[PDB]
């Protein structure tokens, strides 16, 4: 969506920014969260034939 | 099992019309029974406990730990 | 088994093997007397489903509930689900001798030992020092040697002493992804509670310094010694198969003071004098009257690789700085002058030592990586870096940024009334006009911070 | 105008914004929960009389008795909380229930005169709530956690992605009941309905329709429109309302009393549809073809015979209306079918479910219920009247009617307890609405979908339970035999309600222990929302878009509080100005504009009201008298930012500070930094334990007053007065008169407790700080807790930061500290322990605990009282003797050697087992108090007489002192009588007190005085002996203890946990890292005056961390320890007091655009001089959140501390003596010591016990354990070119007996062989193989 961050950490930013910056933190957040399963289950796969 | 649940019974019946906990004093002055046969009957009343018994919320701890065999002697001794 | 409160701790399977001798009995009884067809028919399929509960109970759609309000788990469940009797007793199981405490940073050493602690090694080598202890003659029995290791005096100090020297220790940090988690190295006598790392190779454990107390695992017996002794240290399996680039080189505050210590600029201070020696030039910087940029000449000992193993010296003038010249005296005998002869950052580091461990030798590239991180300890506490609200700038063009941008946005909330600007177009317009705008920045960011 | 607290010291706070009404009350959630609950309603639709009202009465089923209820009552408490902190036995309240018994007569239908009984019946035990807010359960404090659960409510959803990949939008209907089958209705991709009544298997729509009595063509005139088709003897013509055409090609002729108006093949356009509604036509010639292939609705039978020509969902043909024409019926009402727009999936439905009546429904209906019975009509239709039409046995939650209300638009916020027939019509209407593409489909994640299980609901819930357990048996009992002589009291039992209370409170997942580090963590630990629970988000089916935030959450749930890892987002906690309503939302207040006029009043806005207007937000620029400046303001319209001008704007929030929690916004610098680290800061505060004397912070927020006496660590005094004594122990207090208590004079004594114990083994101290006598008022602070400093929370303390880097010790987010660490004993933890003894009857003999124990020396048994217990304050060691303790030991069989060596030198070695308290692997400290609980029929044998004197000094005598406070103003009264009497003055200080009732005057009013003040005396005296009996009976009873178990001694210690060199401690902003070792004073660098740099960083950690608070913190806290140093210097001359308070008034007015004018020049000259006293450590700075100071306001804040506007000024090496060629900050800032202490977590095995199976050598904390490894590590061995350490580690040290015998044999001679026999574990799996019964066997080599 269309109007992106106007100052940077060192101005200091408003209140709105930062409520729409937790949706791309905490999705991240769960997403190196979720993948490490999926990623040991593959080399899991990779060294049980062998 | 007839004894247990006479006093089982006697106990809720004291519990409902005093209002606190059954103490086996007024049991063993009711039912004209001594008080070492009223704890021994007590003590060995307990139904015992499953070998999973699941406390935390994670699938890691279950039983086959805390409880040690005695049977095994120290190394120490054998040497 | 009884507890310690006196309760009692019996299985499942002592229900299930209860109640199916029980009902055989029951249909012993039955069929001993004249029953009923329904009745033996009834105590038939009991047993029927009683036998094949107690071979494996809950994998169709209804199972054995009113146990403690869970559903049962049979003998089968320890093989075939996540508790895994295989998977936790078979291929891997608790053993002794061992401990995890947390990290510390220390170099302290050299790069075959890294800091293992007093109380640990007291605990962990205590039957070592019964063995050899008894066997010298200092107790008369091992009983009164408890005695003896629980008093804990000065010559039991000694004796492990004896003992830890010329041990390395498997170390290895959960998880073990990669290989290079699990490697050993022989301990030291410190002081405190932690166990210590050697930083230099923090690349091969994936780990930062927080915590997490990797395991420590000691060997035994002398084919275990020689099988730590040999192929666990880390000098031994120094380059990972995966990929075409060593993971023993530094990214770090040795890489960042080299890069300070490296780095020239034409400034004040005795620039372009001539001098005879690296050795001179470094004692000419130590005595205070240089500088650590300065453009110095000096005479450089070059050194070149013959056909079959030997060396020809050659020396001449060549364009050289005062680190430059300290970096070459750090290298013994060895890569050309080409080497130094560029700002030594990030990439360069990784070509030196690839270079330095494919053309000339194993224990001088060990050594010369020492080397490297001893001086790169060393000119990181002379450089002295620091952060300020100064040091970090914003010019004065980000305003005119925002007002042509708000400008442009203005434009384009006049242009939405024509008629003629969908929503994909309009959206496609504000993303160009917002990416050529945060470019604008980038490149303005770039050109006002490598100036000044 | 403020607090004395804040006339005593007062920090600097900027506050770019004006403020309004501060923080409410912290704990409001967790109280008024249970104040809905236990309170009595006089309406009586709340709390325990809704389930009393649902459930009672009961009938049974003959009809002749039943039972009636009216109200109940609540008891006083046996033990305070005190006690049942100290001992603790099950801190509850007695409930009382009054019930009345009704018998009907035989004879007479309604004969309810014949037996009326009234008497009392025992429930059990309701547990109340410590207004502080602890659950107290047997010495065990808890609380639990409130729950986060989709609630009854009708919304959609969409069935789309994995499933159906043809490419078929196919929606779905969830009807969420309270209790009762969850109704689930699903679409087909065939273009069908489908009914899933507790999901099992798949029902068609029409049959719940046709369960209910309905017919087809009751179906088809409540659904369907009809079309009347008229036929006048040679064609066929339609009344036919002009907006239907749309979307439909025209095969014919349109000739309506006039010319052509639509070609043959044309679509109906806009003026075409607009010239035939113009014209009014009412009847349209259709061709034959037309009609030919439709469906009819009624069923038009024959006038001539009566049978029947067409029925109903019948296709037409050409001889039907042929048919339908010679016999007459010319009203043919054909539905009217529309593909496009209109839904005519209901006739399909009907098409392909092949059921008539209700006879052929409620039969497949049955079966589909419980398969394996054949089909009856009563049961069945007694089991849909008790699971759609019943109340006691299904609830539908009136507050989730009020949402299905809502949800299909109605104007009645009230109903019933029953489904009615109308509403699953509606729904099924709205449902078919949504698939013609009318309706929206609503997102779960609305907050108006989620409803917040509290405390009183889910005590509601489980009272429910307990008492739905009982009345089966209850109704049993009624219906169970004679009703003359049976009493009520005997019938309904007290064992299962109150069994079902204690289980829920001690066994539910979610009642679990608190966090008793740091009161800020307690805060977080009792506003908790969580989402996992009876039924809830389970994680292994968690919510992949619902772990996403929503965008309606700004303002009602913090976005960044979780741990990370398992425990992910899904569980939050809520914000700091949001509350919770009666029916069970979120809302938050905002303030009223009207025309750009802003207000004062306040209001509060539900989830479902956020989204339909202008929400303003507090950065906007306001100015002074109501107006605003900027044209152009932005706002939030449904969710969304805009510009737009000043009148449409409808609402403002009061402030910024709410959109994080209260552990986010004590952080004041966090609209500087990143939203990771955030979200790390709270997770790096909630794990904090405090130090021993910690001393006022310099960074802080202003809302740092609020979680303080709010949440309740601190002792608040009642209503004020005048502090009479002062002690560490105990402090009492003077009530002026005019605010005492009209009925006798009251005296606020403080029985503090102090150094009580937890169970994460910390140390709480409430620190009596108060001088001599001042006045106090309401809310004042008295006590200063374990991690509070005058009033405000004290959390940790500021050391001096310089980030430079070192000789490879600060190499990677690392820590060197300094050694005056340790001098001042600073950043001292002090842990505290609890261990406890056994004693328990065996059949040979009896535990006793005796000080004479054979086969110990006496330099152990030194330490030991006469009957064998550690002195108090006695410095233990690990292997001493903590309880002595003998033990019965039966027959002596051992090895015929050690019977030669007792036959050679001749012990007896009698039956008296070594069986003391001693401490494994003991950690050294001192003992705290020793706690010996005492048997009602063994004697106590002489043991706790001590103990039992300090309980009778914290007694009576206590009261002695009360009664002595009493007494004083008895005399006074005595004496003011004995004036007005008499003129006696000199002959009254002479006499005793005790000889003054002989005296005898004059027959008057004062006779009658002096007998009321004798007979007032008596009743003193007779007021005390009771309490001195009641209290000595309470010490007496109060020792309830385990059965088969004689006494319990329990020991304390204390380590203070000195600082060992390798710890995890960090600062705010989430750099966690371990310190290394203790480098001098003299290697780190210092400065020009020549005090030496206290800590050192990571240089490199700032700029690749992303935290940019650090910088500006440290200048803050530079420039107010330099304005602080200033002060002092001040101090340290004998200087004249008004310069000092024009210093003071520069200060506080040095801020430009500051608000809170200090009213300073009201202050006298000592209290200026404890002003200074109190800013000799620096003046502290408030910044709010999200409105920060300007770089401006920090260059010209340190300036003033003589500062040439850089703040790097000359470190000084320590090893050389040279300077530095770039200058390195070396300011001050704050930092926290966290919980994760060295040794607790580090532990190492050599020997000990095995356990059965495969031997499992024992692991964890305080089991003296070690680590084992996982497959991970197996392939990581394998890796290598080592073949078998990993076999040797696999039997050799894990399972083989005779392995380890040998090695262990090896080793203490100097072999160090290995000899690998047989695994024991590859053993125990044959011997499971083979329980099986399959043949598994060992081929020989």
């Amino acid at each position: 969506i269309e109007t992106p961050i106007t100052a940077n950490f060192r101005e200091g930013l408003n209140v709105l920014q930062y409520f729409i910056s937790t949706h791309g933190a905490r999705k991240g957040l769960a997403d190196t969260a979720l993948k490490t399963a999926n990623s040991g289950y593959l080399t899991r796969r990779l060294v049980d034939v062998a | 099992i007839e004894t247990i649940n006479k006093l089982n019974r006697i106990s809720r019946q004291m519990l409902q019309e005093m209002g606190r906990e059954p103490t086996p004093e007024e049991l063993a002055e009711r039912m004209l029974m001594p008080e070492d046969k009223i704890r021994k009957v007590l003590k060995i009343a307990k139904e015992p406990i499953s070998m999973e018994t699941p406390i935390g919320d994670d699938e890691d701890s279950h039983l086959g730990d805390f409880i040690e065999d005695t049977t095994l002697e120290l190394p120490l001794d054998s040497a | 088994v009884p507890l310690d409160g006196g309760r009692f701790a019996t299985s499942d399977l002592n229900d299930l093997y209860r109640r199916v001798i029980n009902r055989n009995n029951r249909l012993k009884r039955l069929l001993d007397l004249a029953a009923p067809d329904i009745i033996v028919r009834n105590e038939k399929r009991m047993l029927q489903e009683a036998v094949d509960a107690l071979l494996d109970n809950g994998r169709r759609g209804r199972a054995i509930t009113g146990s403690n309000k869970r559903p049962l788990k049979s003998l089968a469940d320890m093989i075939k689900g996540k508790q895994g009797r295989f998977r936790q007793n078979l291929l891997g199981k608790r053993v002794d001798y061992s401990g995890r405490s947390v990290i510390t940073v220390g170099p302290y050493l050299r790069l075959h030992q890294c800091g293992l602690p007093k109380k640990m090694a007291l605990e962990l080598f205590k039957p070592f020092i019964y063995g050899k202890l008894e066997l010298r003659g200092l107790a008369t029995t091992i009983k009164a040697a408890k005695k003896m290791v629980e008093r804990e005096e000065a010559v039991v100090w000694d004796i492990l002493d004896e003992v830890i020297r010329e041990h390395p220790v498997l170390l290895n940090r959960a998880p073990t992804l990669h290989r290079l988690g699990i490697q050993a190295f022989e301990p030291v006598l410190i002081e405190g509670k932690a166990i210590q790392l050697h930083p230099l190779v923090c690349a091969a454990y994936n780990a930062d310094f927080d915590g997490d107390q990797m395991a420590v695992h000691v060997p035994l017996t002398l084919e275990a010694q020689l099988e730590a002794r040999a192929l666990m240290m880390s000098t031994n399996n120094i380059l990972s198969p995966a990929n075409g680039e060593p993971i023993i080189v530094p990214s770090q505050d040795v890489v960042l003071g080299l890069y300070y210590m490296t780095r020239d600029c034409v400034n004040a201070k005795g620039e372009g004098m001539v001098l005879t020696g690296p050795k001179e030039a470094e004692r000419l910087y130590r005595s205070g009257l240089a500088s650590l940029h300065a453009r110095v000449k000096v005479r450089i000992t070059e050194y070149e690789k013959d056909a079959n193993g030997e060396l020809v010296a050659k020396t001449s003038l060549k364009d050289t700085t005062v680190g430059r010249a300290i970096l070459w005296m750090i290298v013994p005998k060895g890569l050309p002058y080409s080497i130094v002869n560029q700002a030594l950052g990030k990439k360069a580091i990784s070509k030196m030592l690839n270079t330095c461990y494919r053309i000339l030798g194993l224990k001088p590239t060990v050594i010369f990586a020492d080397q490297i991180m001893y001086t790169g300890f060393a000119y990181a506490a002379r450089s002295g870096a620091s952060v300020g609200i100064d040091d970090m700038v914003i010019p004065e063009k980000k305003h005119e940024i925002i007002s042509e941008a708000e400008a442009e946005v203005a434009e384009i909330q006049e242009q939405f009334q024509s008629g003629l600007v969908t929503a994909g177009e309009r959206y496609n317009k504000v993303i160009d006009i917002w990416a050529a705008a945060n470019d604008r920045v980038s490149k303005a960011m770039m050109d006002n911070l490598q100036t000044e | 105008v403020y607090s004395y607290t804040e006339k005593k010291r007062i920090r600097k706070d900027f506050g770019k914004r004006p403020q309004v009404l501060d923080v409410p009350y912290l704990l409001s959630i967790q109280l008024d929960s249970f104040q809905k609950f236990i309170e009595q309603d006089p309406e009586g639709q709340y709390g325990l009389e809704a389930a009393f009202r649902s459930v009672f009465p009961i009938q049974s089923y003959s009809g002749n008795s039943e039972l009636q209820y009216v109200s109940y009552r609540l008891g006083e408490p046996v033990f305070d909380v005190q006690e049942c902190q100290i001992r603790g036995v099950t801190y509850s309240a007695p409930l009382r229930v009054k019930l009345r018994l009704v018998i009907y007569e035989r004879e007479a239908p309604e004969g309810t005169v014949k037996d009326i009984k009234e008497q009392e019946v025992y429930m059990g035990e309701i547990p109340l709530m410590t207004d502080n807010g602890t659950f107290v359960i047997n010495g065990t404090e808890r609380v639990i956690v409130s729950q986060l659960h989709r609630s009854p409510g009708v919304f959609f959803d969409s069935d789309k992605g994995k499933t159906h990949s043809s490419g078929k939008v196919l929606y779905n209907a969830r009807i969420i009941p309270y209790r009762g089958s969850w109704l689930d209705f699903e679409f087909d991709p065939k273009d069908n309905l489908f009914v899933r009544i507790d999901r099992r298997r798949k029902l068609p729509a029409t049959i719940i329709l046709r369960a209910l009595n309905y017919t087809t063509e009751q179906i088809l005139d409540l659904f369907f429109e009809k079309v009347i088709f008229e036929i006048r003897d040679n064609k066929l013509q339609m009344e036919l309302v002009p907006e239907r055409l749309r979307g439909e090609t025209a095969s014919f002729d349109i000739e309506a009393n006039g010319k052509v108006y639509v070609e043959k093949g044309r679509r109906i356009t806009a003026r075409h549809i607009r010239q035939l509604e113009k014209d009014d036509v009412k009847l349209i010639e259709v061709p034959v073809e037309y009609i030919a292939g439709k469906v009819v609705a009624k069923d038009y039978i024959d006038e001539s015979t009566g049978e029947l020509i067409c029925a109903a969902n019948m296709e037409l043909s050409l001889d039907l209306l042929a048919k339908l024409s010679q016999s007459g019926h010319k009203r043919i009402e054909t539905l009217f079918t529309n593909d496009l727009d209109h839904g005519p999936y209901i006739s399909e439905t009907l098409r392909v479910d092949p059921t008539n009546d209700r006879l052929s429904a409620l039969v497949e209906i049955y079966r589909m219920m419980r398969p394996g019975e054949p089909p009856t009509r009563e049961a069945a239709e007694s089991l849909f009247e008790n699971l759609f039409f019943s109340e006691d046995r299904y609830d539908l939650s009136a507050v989730g009617r009020m949402k299905f209300n809502r949800s299909l638009l109605r104007e009645e916020i009230e109903g019933s307890g029953i489904l009615s027939k109308d509403d699953i019509i509606d729904v099924m209407k709205k449902l078919i609405d949504i698939r013609n593409g009318k309706g929206e489909v609503d997102d779960i994640d609305h907050l108006g979908n989620r409803r917040i299980r509290s405390v009183g609901e889910m005590a509601e819930n489980q009272f429910r339970v307990g008492l739905v357990r009982v009345e089966r048996a209850v109704k049993e009992r009624l219906s169970l035999g004679d009703l003359d002589t049976l009493m009520p009291q005997d019938m309904i039992n007290a064992k299962p309600i109150s069994a079902a209370v204690k289980e829920f409170f001690g066994s539910s997942q979610l009642s679990q222990f608190m966090d008793q580090n740091n009161p800020l963590s307690e805060i977080t630990h009792k506003r908790r929302i969580s989402a996992l629970g009876p039924g809830g988000l389970t994680r292994e089916r968690a919510g992949f878009e619902v772990r996403d935030v929503h965008p309606t959450h700004y303002g009602r749930v913090c976005p960044i509080e979780t741990p990370e890892g398992p425990n992910i987002g899904l569980i939050n906690s809520l914000s700091v100005y949001a509350q919770t309503n009666e029916y069970g939302f979120l809302e938050t207040p905002y303030r009223k504009v009207t025309d750009g006029v802003v207000t004062d009043e306040i209001h509060y806005l539900s989830a479902i009201e956020e989204g339909n207007y202008v929400i303003a937000q507090a950065n906007s620029n306001l100015d002074e008298e109501g107006h605003f400046v900027e044209d152009l303001v932005t706002c939030r319209s449904k969710g969304e930012s805009s510009l737009f001008s000043r009148d449409q704007v409808d609402y403002m929030d009061v402030s910024t500070q709410q959109v994080v929690s209260v552990g986010a916004s004590l952080i004041p610098f966090l609209e500087h930094d990143d939203a990771n680290r955030a979200l790390m800061g709270a997770n790096m505060q909630r794990q904090a334990v405090p130090t021993l004397r910690a001393d006022k912070p310099l960074v802080g927020t202003g809302m740092e007053r609020a979680v303080a006496v709010d949440s309740g660590v601190t002792a608040v005094a009642k209503r004020g007065g005048v502090v009479q004594y002062v002690d560490a122990s105990r402090i009492v207090i003077k009530v002026n008169e005019d605010e005492m208590y009209p009925g006798e004079a009251g005296i606020d004594i403080y029985n503090l407790t102090k150094y009580t114990r937890s169970n994460q083994n910390t140390c709480i101290n409430q620190m009596p700080c108060v001088s001599l006598g001042e006045p106090v008022e309401r809310g004042d602070v008295l006590a200063d807790g374990p991690s509070t400093d005058l009033g405000e929370l004290a959390l940790g303390q500021n050391m001096r930061v310089a980030f430079m880097p070192w000789n490879g010790y600060n190499f990677e987010d690392s820590i060197l500290v300094s050694e005056r660490v340790v001098q001042e004993d600073r950043f001292t933890t002090i842990h505290i322990q609890e261990l406890a003894c056994v004693s328990r009857d065996t059949k040979l003999g009896p535990e006793e605990i005796t000080a004479d124990i054979p086969n110990v020396g006496e330099a152990a048994l030194s330490k030991l009282d006469e009957s064998g217990i550690v002195y108090i304050g006695a410095e233990v060691t690990g292997g001493d003797i903590l309880v002595g303790k003998v033990t019965p030991k039966g027959e002596t069989q051992l090895t015929p050697e050690e019977k030669l060596l007792r036959a050679i030198f001749g012990e007896k070695a009698s039956d008296v087992k070594d069986s003391s308290l001693r401490v494994p692997n003991g950690v050294s400290g001192t003992v705290i108090d020793v706690q010996v609980f005492t048997r009602d029929g063994v004697e106590k044998d002489k043991r706790a007489l001590e103990i039992e004197e300090m309980q009778l000094k914290q007694a009576k005598k206590d009261l002695s002192e009360e009664l002595q406070i009493l007494e004083a103003g008895l005399f006074s009264r005595i004496r003011a009588v004995l004036v007005a009497g008499g003129v006696e003055a000199e002959k009254l200080d002479k006499l005793p007190r005790d000889r003054w009732l002989e005296l005898g005057l004059t027959d008057e009013e004062k006779q009658n005085q002096l007998e009321q003040l004798a007979e007032q005396y008596d009743e003193l005296k007779h007021e005390f002996e009771k309490k001195l009996e009641a209290k000595r009976r309470k010490i007496t009873q109060g020792d309830d203890l385990a059965p088969g178990v004689l006494k319990i001694v329990k020991v304390y210690l204390a380590v203070k946990r000195r600082i060992q060199p390798g710890d995890k401690m960090a600062g705010r902003h989430g750099n966690k890292g371990v310190i290394s070792k203790i480098n001098p004073i003299e290697d780190m660098p210092y400065d020009e005056n020549g005090t030496p740099v206290d800590i050192v960083l990571n240089p490199l950690g700032v700029p690749s961390r992303m935290n940019i608070g650090q910088i500006l913190e440290t200048h803050l806290g530079m420039a107010a320890k330099g304005i602080g140093d200033k002060i002092n210097a001040m101090l340290k001359q004998q200087q004249e007091v008004a310069k000092l308070r024009e210093f003071i008034q520069r200060a506080y007015d040095l801020g430009a655009d500051v608000r809170q004018k200090v009213d300073l020049s009201t202050f006298s000259d000592e209290e200026v001089m404890r002003l200074a006293e109190n800013l000799r450590k620096g003046m502290p700075i408030a910044t709010p959140v999200f409105d920060g100071a300007k770089e401006a306001e920090i260059k010209e804040l340190l300036k003033l501390g003589d500062l040439p506007t850089s703040g790097q000024i000359r470190l000084y090496d320590g090893r050389t003596g040279e300077q530095f060629e770039r200058p390195v900050t070396v300011g001050y800032m704050y930092m926290l010591k966290l919980n994760h202490l060295v040794d607790d977590k580090m532990h190492a095995r050599s020997t000990g016990s095995y356990s059965l199976v495969t031997q499992q050598p024992l692991g964890g904390k305080a089991q003296f354990g070690g680590q084992r490894f996982g497959e991970m590590e197996v392939w990581a061995l394998e890796a290598y070119g080592a073949a078998y350490t990993l076999q040797e580690m696999l039997t050799v040290k894990s399972d083989d007996v005779n392995g380890r015998t040998k090695m262990y044999k090896n080793i203490v001679d100097g072999n160090h062989q290995m000899e690998p026999g047989m695994p024991e574990s590859f053993n125990v799996l044959l011997k499971e193989i083979r329980s099986l019964g399959i043949n598994i066997e060992l081929e020989d080599e």
